[PDB]
């Protein structure tokens, strides 16, 4: 149904913003959002401290 | 927490939720002589 | 085998196959003025 759809994707939203990105790898990690994109940026190339 | 692990950049304003603490520095006993 | 490039983590016994050697150390030159 179109409800637990929708409440799939915020499972989704939610363990990506929260626990990273590693509820789908292992156990959901909280960990801050704002570092969790820190991280992203050492992933792309760009140093974190920007 | 040593500079190893560390690059210093920038200063104590642009970051946000920063803690104040010390950081090591592995040469003042080899400073010391 | 510069120490710049080599880290250190624990004791002599828990690793497996290790081998004998001193790791060169760069800070001997300077601290000997
Ligand atoms: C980290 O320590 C510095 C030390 O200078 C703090 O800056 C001052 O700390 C004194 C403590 O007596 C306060 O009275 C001042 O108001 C602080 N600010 C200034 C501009 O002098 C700084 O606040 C500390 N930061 C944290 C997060 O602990
Ligand atoms: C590297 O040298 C150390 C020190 O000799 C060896 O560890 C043992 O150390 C004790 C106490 O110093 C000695 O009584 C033993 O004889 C040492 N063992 C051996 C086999 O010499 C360590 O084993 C050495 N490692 C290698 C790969 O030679
Ligand atoms: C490694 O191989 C050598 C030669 O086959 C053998 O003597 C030794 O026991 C092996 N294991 C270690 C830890 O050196």
């Amino acid at each position: 149904t179109d409800e637990m759809i929708a409440q799939y994707t915020s499972a989704l939203l939610a363990g990506t913003i929260t626990s990273g990105w590693t509820f789908g790898a292992g156990a959901a990690l909280q960990i801050p959002f704002a570092m969790q994109m820190a991280y992203r940026f050492n992933g792309i190339g760009v140093t974190q401290n920007v | 927490i040593t500079t190893d692990n560390t690059f210093v950049s920038g200063n104590c304003d642009v970051v946000i939720g920063i803690v104040n603490n010390t950081v090591y520095d592995p040469l003042q006993p080899e400073l010391d002589s």
